[PDB]
């Protein structure tokens, strides 16, 4: 249905690894969308064209207020195009750089939004979503939007810092990886940096595999409780997403 | 609407009953080209065959002499499907 001729290409919102993302207007209604461009020659040289083809199909089925809508995709001789929902407030990473760290009301609200989105994904048997701050966009109301396609986003890597112990050892994993990621993100929101950050890969690996981290003195007991419940080495000991949404620190501080 | 693959489709040689067509291939790999042809009058049926993506020419044979024909070619991307077509007319 959707084709390139249906859109007027506006200003660039930013550059990805494989091409630019443009503000776009559907010609007939002037509805504001985002047009993502990925060069085929670059996709093939990186060996991610197959991965992109598979993941556009996956993302097209995910309908949730905190997941960025992928409305369709098309191509020409040199480019693949994605028609995406427009998130006007940018990445939560840039907000975190601006504020240094988020207060508990802002953090707990973000965590609620992501726990809702991750529960929806799990209901579709889709797991391990990319919820690093650099890959999360913000809607017009300041609500988070999961983007995934993290390999297509221009930046050291943040992936390692968010991987649970079962993934860094390349073992079989389940939906509990998203609970660990939630705990890593809740810490980074409140502290301003991820909990297992280290200056080498082996050091970061050691910190994750041992779940070695500390809290700054200002992190409150409720926040420590939630984060510590999520950062369990044994995935089956991590809570259900419903327990996160009902955690006392979440319900006392979330506006959602 | 703005682009098509292939581009610059043309008849380079002909007999009373056959056409040799040629086109410009893009940089990206193409699985194959879909070639359709039929009497331009719109009443006769359209015939279709495929040609491997490594080719840039094809022969259309079994044509009637002194008849207007419409020839259409579009490529197929392995991952992203068909491209927009390009059409030409030729009188045998
Ligand atoms: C590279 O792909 C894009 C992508 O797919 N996308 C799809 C999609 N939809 N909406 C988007 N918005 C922006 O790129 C953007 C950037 C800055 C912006 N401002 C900067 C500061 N604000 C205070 C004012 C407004 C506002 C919007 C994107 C990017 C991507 C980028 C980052 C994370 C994930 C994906």
């Amino acid at each position: 249905q959707w084709a390139l001729e249906d859109f007027e290409i506006g200003r660039p919102l930013g550059k990805g690894k494989f091409g630019n993302v443009y503000l776009a207007r559907e010609k007939q209604s002037k509805f504001i969308l985002a047009l993502k461009v990925l060069f085929k020659a670059q996709l093939e040289k990186a060996g991610v064209e197959h991965q992109l083809r598979r993941e556009v199909e996956i993302q097209s089925h995910l309908r949730h207020p905190n997941i960025l809508r992928l409305y369709g995709y098309f191509h020409d001789a040199t480019r693949v195009y994605l028609i995406l929902e427009y998130a006007p407030l940018g990445t939560v990473y840039r907000e975190l750089q601006k504020l240094s760290k988020f207060d508990e009301q802002r953090t707990a609200t973000y965590i609620t939004e992501l726990a809702n989105a991750l529960s929806y994904c799990h209901s579709k048997r889709v797991i391990h979503r990319d919820i690093k701050p650099e890959n999360l966009l913000l809607g017009s109301a300041g609500e988070l939007k999961i983007a995934d396609f993290g390999w297509s986003v221009h930046a050291l890597c943040g992936t390692l810092d968010y991987l649970p112990p079962e993934m860094i050892e390349g073992r079989m994993h389940d939906e509990k990886v998203d609970l660990w990621s939630l705990g890593v993100l809740c810490y980074e929101f409140l502290v301003g940096k991820p909990p297992f950050e280290a200056n080498t890969y082996q050091e970061t690996y050691k910190r994750i595999s041992r779940v070695e981290f500390t809290f700054p003195d200002f992190v409150t007991e409720g926040a420590r409780d939630l984060i510590s419940r999520l950062l369990k080495h044994n995935p089956s000991q991590r809570p259900m997403l419903r327990e996160v949404l009902e955690h006392p620190w979440i319900t006392a501080n979330s506006s959602k | 609407s703005v682009s098509s693959v292939p581009t610059k489709l043309e008849v380079v040689a002909a007999t009373p009953t056959s056409l040799l067509i040629s086109w410009d291939a893009p940089a990206v790999t193409v699985v194959h080209y879909v070639i359709t042809y039929g009497e331009t009058g719109g009443n006769s049926p359209v015939q279709e065959f495929t040609v491997p993506g490594s080719k840039s020419t094809a022969t259309i044979s079994g044509l009637k002499p002194g008849v207007d024909y419409t020839i259409t070619v579009y490529a197929i991307d392995f991952y992203w499907g068909s491209y927009s077509p390009i059409s030409i007319n030729y009188r045998t």
